[PDB]
């Protein structure tokens, strides 16, 4: 019983999600992917400065 | 009946002695006499050394 639970805890350190570092990445990855989509739309306006010259 | 007992409860340290892994590495057998290193940080010669005797 002893080894058990001493051996599951080993297990435990490899194989398991941290949720406090996952929860982080996953904001900031929302918040990168609400810029970048904002940028892509601003960037898909730059051939429309061909018609004022014409 | 005394010695009887005494000699089934040596049987079980050796036993113990003997079967102790993680999982397939004896640990109480001899192999950590000298022991082993875990490098502990970024750089080389940066760790710690772990010593069981059998």
């Amino acid at each position: 019983a002893n080894t058990q639970a001493n051996v599951a805890d080993a297990k435990s350190r490899i194989v398991d999600v941290d949720f406090a570092k996952e929860t982080s990445q996953m904001t900031k990855n929302q918040v990168l992917q609400q810029t970048g989509s904002a940028m892509l739309a601003q960037a898909n306006q730059l051939p429309q400065v061909a018609l004022s010259l014409l | 009946a005394l010695k009887a007992e005494m000699d089934q409860l040596a049987n079980e340290i050796d036993e113990i002695g003997k079967t102790t892994a993680f999982g397939t590495t004896k640990l109480l057998a001899g192999g950590f006499s000298a022991g082993k290193n875990f490098q502990v940080g970024a750089q080389d010669g940066e760790d710690i050394k772990v010593t069981v005797k059998a």
